[PDB]
């Protein structure tokens, strides 16, 4: 029951959760952008940063900087979220690795949506779209790799994957326990340890 | 490149997902509250030079120091509000006296923080019943049977069941008591409940 | 009521709490409160429970000790104990603690993996002196004016120059012939003129000889700041000084309320309301410091006698006896001398009864005294010439040298084992001159922040006990009580005295009021 | 109220609190007469003598009831705790007649623990920070809960007319008829109201 | 060279060639010091090692059996690989540097080349054991007690070039 | 929820024992139980039930349903139809295990009762991940699930609803 949970991420929603450690390390995740206005003092970390300079900055920052007219910055879309890897998505979801390509691929994805692009449109219906052709595989290791080396199983997906992956694994673990007997026993919590 | 720093203490925090609780980063905390200082001290001599002096350009940079303000302040209070998370849960899944190995992780602020919880938690729960309350930190699992036979691991001394009785809980002495009497001890791993 | 209702209702609270009574523990708190009212027993319950939550409690187990004390804690003693105002520690006394550079905190003995002090040192203990030595310095030097730059600093910001401070292994190779560049490190010679700077990544040899010095007294084995540029296997100094210090205040704004100083408290005296509160009461305080105090010879008993007459009026809180109580330790005659003369000392101060019931008598043996030699830090003399002073005058303690006197809202360091003439006499280019030599003194023990500053075979240390000869952080009263003349000065808001060789000094004895802040430069050639 | 029906009550509101996302609206009458069937038990039980088979049986019963009890209000605690400035925020807006999400005792609790974490938080870090940045209003530090989660659930009595938004698009919105003794898996904000009312069991 | 180091011969003990030689990251020279403490609790230690054949190979405290040993090698290989800290990079050039020195030093005082040479693939064998050191306990990065427990190791193979 | 929370609701349903100890009507909170008279049969709560059984106090029977014939055809017709059939108690799974594990003398046949309620599970499990993939497939936003028990649910029921809400901030985070 009072098991400690940490706050859970909001990328995927409107916003992202503020106390969300997974959200900050995603907002951490840096994005390309190309300088609309010269920065004084800034060449110092990158004298001025001059105008129409190309940078990559943190997606946190990016989102404190952009307006909807781009007086500050311009953003560009990274690579992974571009007409080429959507087609390599569609093509068949359940191979791609979502660990290297990410490790928070559709929280990085939703919070994009919120520059404007004129193709947020394809953004939202591949992230959809990957979504769902990885489903019934990440349901089915999930729920039927019992008492085994899920490495291989874990390896490609990506972090909200992987937490429903550990969902699965919970439920699995929890009904065999059950059925073997072994949720019977009063047992000294995780801190016994130390 | 800014809030380098402050990445440090979420990295730290979210590589130990299991809830253990790592000791606390006081200069990592100190580091970054420095940070903060360094950049309100910029922004406030470049305002000021945008302002009284009319120089237009550096409101771009202006934006930018602020917006990075704003990360390390959302990085402190994320670190140490999952701190304080960890901390709350510490009083359900082991007790009221932490480990003393545990305790020299936690700051004063938060062995404050956490005291004020336990008087508040113990207030509420004296709150529910006419008198003496509901403990709800017991019967944590579906009761099954009334009594149960539990096994001493470590050396406890003497251990009151009834008004003028009790065990001596000297190491790999069994006793079939009451499961409520049983359940903290098990919880904090003096006794072994043993059928399965 | 019912004694079974009340035991009920005392349990549920303690459990409700989250801690479970001994039988023995239950037994006593249900019967200590029966007194107690139905309109009042959950408030009585509350407050004992949190006088029993103020304890170090290692299990949620209580004993019956902790119910008795949280019940005293709740009846008795809660506003003060009058002992806590005045308290003396010796070396041995003073707890260890060891700097962790990568938390960047002192942690307790207790809690590091680090080995109990012992007499009969270890090889690396005799290392860890120096290199715990350096580590101080490093750490406090690094958090004054040399500090970061920041790296956020940028151009316009950050627009004048900072010192940025290098280790001896760093200066070798494409960092030869700089400009510009500042050392922390010890300075010591291998051979006469052969000088070198040495720390924990290496030594390297010093061509000083344009070397501006900050004007203090560099010696052997004391740490400087040394600038310059290294070329031909050589560091050529430009300047050479001191580190700079640090104040107590901001020692603790860096590092909390930590208790460095000794004594029972878990904080430091001055940071708790017991010891606020009772500074306000306790105005009346004086304490006395007197050396060469050679009362083997009888000529000191008559001064004892115009002492006692003297300050007769306003009884001194407590006289300080800086040791070398012998002016003939000739061999066995000076043991039975010395029993005999503090025989005779006890039995003239029993003729009062206002000093005898108030005044601390507190005795700190140096080099000439009975038992163990010049070896720091001085233990006390052997306790068969102790005793029959004790057995009638409480009030009195022998103890080391160095010693420490935590007062209600002040602490004191107490040293005599003498080392002026020794820091005159061996620095490095020059002594510096005239009547500036005591603030000179001072400058070096103050930035060097170890009582003995020099050489081991100059001064004796016990290995492990290394680190009870510290002067950081820095105390409130610094009395180095050596045959040298006497004086007083100060800096860092911290004073420095030294009362004198009394006999040669035309009889200067020195007397100090805590609460007042201030001391008396006397002279009792008059008396 | 028959007290087997009381604990039928008691064991409704403890599998909605489990499965609704949010924290529901307090049932002072259910916690109160639990605790007072409780305390008349041990009464009883406590005037009867030693190894007496109906005793044992009689404190296995409440042994179960008392145990559905401290996982309702852990489970309840357990979401004031997650989300105290909304139920706080709540329970301050809330107009006359409504009920409340929070007992007194849950509402005394609920305050101290904003009043400590805001405390802790000030003391450690926010008195520190630069004087416009010290204040965080917890309200959007904290997040809300989340009414766009999917529940199973049970449904008591027929509802008509029950609208499924799939998504964005109002086009796609249909109307379903949950019938007695169905059981459906469905967003929660649907639902709500009902869940509120007792029309639907979530499971 | 000559069986036993025959410690006058000095660098005439080795055929090996400098080539294979800066491949190799230790090069623990090990030579059989007669001494009579050593050589008693050897051959007892020895005689206890014989006749404990028949003792039924009961389990040991305080280390890791062969076959546990081997699994928790292959477990840290897979998922382990750490990098250097940037204090313990800067702690390691130094004392490259100082070594390096040393050597030079060394063989110009000799007025001969040493068998053994100290070269960049000596400094990151010296990287690959602080690596492995931080490996055997899982950790991102490799500290600056690593870096000396490493230049420790890699000094014995430093001494046994000079 | 828990698979023991789930088995403590299992534990309140009804099941027939035969004491072998007198006892008069014992007026529980949850309802009134007995007379206990030994030798004759009377309905208790299966915790209580297995608790005597533990304690020696009572021979347990069989409920109406643990009989090989009649799970044969439920088995079978669950096999048969598309969608979850009806099942003799809506906490089976859970009843066979506790039943069959403590009182497998009293109950005959038991061996074949425990494969015909596995077989049963096995199925209506299947069903179930079919029913999770089409909807994730589909796109669905509701779901028809009458038939299920609460422990078939609560074995996927967490995974499957966080999937579900993913997927539905997926597909509405253009909204705005």
């Amino acid at each position: 029951s009072e098991a400690y949970f940490r706050v859970e991420s909001g990328a995927l929603g409107p916003e992202e959760n503020f106390l969300s450690l997974d959200d900050i390390l995603m907002s951490h995740e840096k994005l390309p952008v190309r300088t609309e206005t010269a920065m004084p003092r800034l060449g110092a970390f990158f004298n001025a940063v001059p105008q129409g300079s190309k940078l990559e900055l943190p997606l946190w920052l990016a989102k404190g900087l952009f307006d909807n007219k781009r007086r500050i910055l311009s953003v560009e879309l990274p690579k992974i979220y571009q007409e080429g890897w959507r087609t390599v998505f569609s093509a068949d979801p359940n191979v791609v690795d979502l660990h290297k390509m990410g490790p928070h691929f559709y929280g990085f994805g939703s919070q994009l949506l919120h520059f404007d692009s004129p193709e947020n449109a394809d953004i939202s219906q591949s992230l959809l779209q990957t979504f769902i052709g990885r489903f019934r595989r990440i349901m089915d290791s999930s729920q039927n790799a019992y008492n085994e080396d899920t490495s291989a199983l874990v390896a490609r997906l990506d972090e909200m994957e992987r937490g429903l992956f550990q969902t699965g694994q919970k439920g699995l673990n929890d009904f065999q326990c059950w059925e073997k007997g072994q949720a019977s026993q009063i047992t000294a919590s995780n801190l016994v340890q130390n | 490149m800014f809030c380098e720093k402050a990445m440090e203490l979420i990295r730290e925090l979210h590589r130990a997902p299991e809830g253990q609780l790592p000791a606390f980063n006081e200069d990592g905390l100190r580091q970054v509250l420095e940070e903060m200082k360094a950049l309100y001290e910029q922004n406030q001599s470049d305002v000021n030079e945008a302002k009284s002096g009319g120089r237009s350009d550096l409101i771009p940079t202006i934006k930018f120091r602020h917006c990075s303000l704003l990360r390390n302040r959302r990085c402190t209070v994320a670190y140490l509000y999952d701190r304080l998370l960890r901390i709350r849960a510490l009083r359900w899944e082991y007790g009221s006296v932490l480990p003393n190995a545990l305790r020299f992780h936690m700051a004063a602020e938060e062995m404050e923080w956490f005291n004020n919880y336990k008087r508040s938690l113990a207030t509420y729960m004296r709150s529910l019943g006419g008198d003496e309350g509901l403990d709800i930190t017991q019967d944590m699992k579906p009761p099954k049977s009334l009594y149960i036979e539990v096994r001493c691991l470590k050396d406890y001394g003497e251990f009151e069941v009834d008004d003028g009785t009790s065990v001596l809980l000297k190491k790999n002495s069994q006793h079939f008591l009451p499961r409520w009497k049983c359940e903290q001890l098990i919880r904090q791993g003096v006794l072994e409940h043993i059928l399965s | 009521m019912a004694p079974e209702r009340l035991r009920s209702r005392a349990l549920s609270a303690f459990k409700l709490r989250g801690l479970l009574l001994r039988g023995e523990a239950i037994k006593y708190l249900t019967e200590a409160l029966q007194s107690i009212s139905e309109l009042e027993l959950e408030d009585k319950l509350e407050k004992i429970i949190n006088a029993v939550e103020k304890q170090p409690l290692s299990s949620n187990m209580i004993e019956r000790s902790v119910v008795e004390a949280a019940v005293q804690e709740c009846s008795q003693s809660v506003d003060e104990t009058i002992e806590h105002v005045f308290n003396i520690i010796g070396a041995f006394d003073i707890p260890r603690f060891v700097y962790n550079s990568e938390r960047k905190k002192f942690l307790p003995l207790l809690m590091t993996n680090h080995p109990a002090p012992n007499l009969f040192g270890t090889p690396r203990d005799k290392a860890e002196m120096f290199r715990e030595r350096y580590t101080i310095l490093h750490q406090r030097t690094h958090r004054h004016e040399l500090f970061t730059p920041p790296v956020i600093g940028s151009h316009p910001d950050e627009s004048g120059s900072k010192f940025q401070l290098k280790t001896i292994e760093t200066l070798l190779g494409s960092t030869t012939k700089i400009g510009d560049a500042i050392v922390l490190g010890m300075i010591t010679q291998l051979k006469e003129g052969k000088f070198f700077l040495e720390d924990p990544t290496g030594t390297v040899q010093l061509d000083l000889s344009k070397a501006q010095f900050h004007s203090g007294l560099y010696t052997e084995a004391c740490f400087v700041l040394a600038e310059g540029w290294f070329e031909d296997q050589v560091f050529h100094v430009n300047a050479f000084g001191f580190p700079p210090t640090e104040p107590s205040s901001t020692t603790r704004a860096y590092y909390g309320n930590i208790n460095f100083f000794g004594g029972p408290s878990n904080t430091s005296v001055k940071t708790s309301a017991k010891l606020k509160q009772l500074e306000e009461e306790n105005k009346d305080a004086m304490f006395v410091f007197l050396s060469d105090v050679w009362l083997d010879q009888v000529e000191v008993l008559e001064k004892l006698r115009i002492m006692f007459a003297g300050y007769s009026p306003a009884p001194p809180t407590c006289f300080i006896l800086c040791g070398n109580f012998s002016s003939a330790p000739y061999g066995k005659n000076q043991v039975q001398a010395l029993k005999d003369s503090l025989k005779t000392l006890a039995d003239i101060i029993c003729e009062y009864p206002d000093i005898h019931q108030s005044s601390r008598f507190v005795f700190v043996p140096g080099p000439e005294d009975p038992g163990f030699g010049s070896i720091l830090p001085r233990p006390p003399l052997a306790e068969s010439i102790t005793n029959e002073f004790r057995q009638r005058v409480p009030f009195s303690v022998f103890t080391t040298n160095p010693c420490r006197i935590q007062y209600c809202t002040q602490e004191i360091t107490v040293f005599r084992e003498d080392l002026v003439n020794k820091m005159c006499r061996n620095c490095v280019r020059f002594p510096s001159s005239n009547l500036a030599i005591p603030n000179h003194f001072v400058k070096t023990i103050l930035s060097q922040g170890h009582l003995t500053p020099l050489p081991l075979y100059v001064c004796p240390v016990y290995w492990a006990y290394d680190y009870a000869l510290r002067v950081y952080p820095v105390p409130d009263l610094l009395v180095i009580a050596d045959k040298y003349d006497p004086f007083t000065t100060t800096n860092t808001e911290c004073l420095c005295i030294n009362p004198g060789s009394f006999p040669r000094s035309g009889f200067s004895f020195k007397v100090f009021y805590p609460s007042n802040k201030t001391v008396e430069d006397s002279k009792l050639q008059g008396f | 109220l028959t007290p087997a029906e009381l604990i039928e009550r008691l064991e409704q509101a403890w599998m909605n609190e489990k499965f609704a996302p949010e924290l529901l609206e307090s049932k002072p009458e259910i916690v109160e007469c639990v605790m007072e069937q409780l305390e008349h038990m041990e009464e009883n039980l406590r005037r009867a003598k030693r190894e007496d088979l109906k005793v044992s049986i009689h404190q296995m019963e409440m042994e179960r009831i008392r145990y559905v009890l401290s996982s309702y209000l852990r489970c309840r605690l357990m979401k004031i705790e997650k989300f105290f400035p909304h139920v706080l925020e709540k329970e301050k807006t809330r107009p006359e007649g409504e009920p409340s999400s929070l007992s007194p005792e849950e509402l005394a609790f609920a305050r101290e623990f904003m009043a400590n974490t805001e405390s802790y938080l000030k003391n450690v870090a926010l008195k520190h920070m630069p004087p416009n940045l010290q204040k965080v209003d917890l309200f959007r530090a904290v997040p809300k809960p989340d009414l766009d989660s999917y529940v199973f659930l049970r449904v008591r009595e027929r509802q008509e007319n029950i609208l499924v938004e799939p998504d964005t698009d109002e086009q796609r919105d249909y109307v379903i008829d949950l019938e007695k003794g169905s059981q459906h898996l469905i967003r929660y904000k649907t639902i709500a109201p009902l869940v509120a009312s007792g029309a639907v069991q979530l499971i | 060279v000559f069986g036993r180091w025959d410690e006058t011969k000095g660098e005439d003990n080795i055929d090996f060639m400098p080539t294979i030689l800066s491949r190799f990251d230790m090069i623990f020279i090990v030579k059989d010091e007669h001494n009579e403490e050593r050589d008693v609790m050897l051959a007892k230690h020895v005689i206890t090692l014989h006749v404990s054949a028949l003792t039924q190979t009961q389990a040991v405290e305080g280390e890791i059996d062969l076959a546990k040993l081997k699994k928790f090698i292959a477990y840290c290989r897979v998922k382990c690989g750490p990098r250097l800290s940037a204090e313990a990079a800067e702690k390691l050039k130094n004392r490259y540097i100082i070594m390096r020195s040393g050597a030079r030093q060394h063989e110009r005082d000799s007025d001969r080349r040493s068998s053994i040479p100290i070269t960049v693939r000596q400094l990151e064998a010296i990287v690959r054991i602080a690596e492995a050191l931080s490996k055997m306990k899982l950790q991102p990065f490799a500290t600056e007690a690593d870096v000396e427990e490493a230049l420790r190791l890699f000094q014995v193979s430093t001494l046994d070039a000079a | 929820m828990d698979a023991a929370e789930v088995e403590f609701l299992a534990e309140k349903e009804l099941v027939t024992i035969i004491p072998n100890f007198s006892l008069d009507k014992i007026y529980l909170i949850g309802g009134d139980l007995g007379p206990f008279n030994p030798g004759l049969p009377v309905e208790v709560p299966l915790w209580l039930a297995i608790n005597l059984k533990q304690r020696q106090k009572c021979r347990l029977l069989p409920p109406e349903w643990m009989d090989v014939e009649k799970l044969e055809k439920m088995r079978d017709h669950e096999r048969k139809e598309e969608t979850f059939t009806p099942m003799p108690s809506p906490y089976y799974m859970e009843l066979t295990k506790l039943l069959l594990n403590h009182a497998s003398d009293n109950i005959p046949k038991a061996d074949e009762i425990r494969t015909l309620v596995k077989d049963m599970w096995d199925t209506r499990i299947a069903k179930l991940r079919v029913s999770a993939d089409s909807f994730v497939r589909q796109q669905e936003a509701h779901a028809k699930l009458d038939n299920l028990t609460l422990m078939e649910i609560n074995t996927s029921g967490t995974f499957l609803t966080q999937a579900l809400n993913h997927m539905y901030k997926l597909r509405t985070n253009l909204q705005p």
